[PDB]
This record gives C-alpha cells, structure tokens and sequence, in this order.
C-alpha cells in the first residue's frame, strides 16, 4: 500500500481544511455586522417574520 | 397663545430628541471598534497559504 | 359633556383590541380563546399552551 500516485490522505485532509476555513469567514461577517440572519442561508422563516416586525 | 403652539408643532418635526440621539451614537461606537479588529484580523487570513511550504 | 368624554374612551379600549398583533396576527380578538400550542422539548407532547380571552 505504498503508491506514488494518489495520495487519498491528503484529499481527506483538505476536505477538513476548507470546512474550518468556510466556518472561520462565517462567523466574521456576523460579528462584523451584527446580524444573525445576513443572507437568506440562515433562518428562510426567520428573515420574513422580520421584515413583518420591521414594518 | 398661538406663537406657543406654533412653536410646539414646529419642534417636533425638526428637533432632535437627545436621549434618541445619544443612544444611537453610542450604538455605533461599539460597531466601529467590532468592525476595525474583524477587518485586521480578516486581512490575514491568507497567510495560511504560507503554512503549506511557501 | 362628560358622557361625551366617556364615549370616545370606550372607543380606544376598541381601539387597541382590534390593533395590539404580533407583526401581522392580532392576538386580543379571539383567536387566542383556545389555546395555541407551542413545543419547547424535543419529542412529541412537550408543549406550553398559552390562552388569550378575548378582550
């Protein structure tokens, strides 16, 4: 099992890293702004009892 | 009498209200200073690519 | 003129029963009279009920 080809290790690895990472730039624009709910990503629910509330 | 009313309408579209005001101001003080630390620490988000042998 | 005066206090009393709503659903005009179920657990039957007579 030693190939000099494929190396499924580091696949697996960059999988984790682009989770972190996608995670760690999520959770910035939310405190940055102060809003839960920046996009319609969150809460669809959420964002159209708001606007209701907002009026 | 009339110059009182006058006066009194006149004030409540154009005045500020202080205890609204200094709410407000505030309020944005503490943004300012959350929105400068995010975006310094957000600048260096690509030196993670240096980590990965240059 | 005091009758007058008692008329149109009745009429505010009215008045904030057909308008007090949260966004969009007035909760002072009976839709409440029954009870409306809210579930706080995370299995069937943990709920809370909360009951507005109308007023």
């Amino acid at each position: 099992a030693i190939t000099v080809n494929t190396n499924v290790t580091s696949m697996k690895a960059q999988k984790n890293l682009n989770t972190s990472n996608s995670g760690l730039s999520t959770s910035m624009e939310r405190l940055s702004s102060g809003l839960r709910i920046n996009s319609a990503k969150d809460d669809a629910a959420g964002l159209a009892i708001s606007n209701r509330l907002n009026s | 009498n009339t110059q009182a009313n006058v006066a009194d309408a006149k004030s409540r579209i154009v005045d500020v209200d202080f205890a609204k005001e200094t709410s407000a101001m505030t309020k944005y003080q503490v943004l300012q200073q959350t929105g400068s630390a995010m975006l310094a620490q957000a600048n260096q988000l690509p030196q993670v690519a240096l980590s990965l042998l240059g | 003129s005091i009758k007058a005066e008692m008329d149109q206090l009745a009429t505010e009393i009215d008045s904030i029963g057909n308008s007090t709503a949260f966004g969009n659903t007035k909760l002072l005009t009976g839709t409440f009279s029954a009870g409306k179920v809210f579930q706080v657990g995370h299995q069937e039957g943990e709920d809370i009920k909360v009951t507005v007579k109308a007023s």
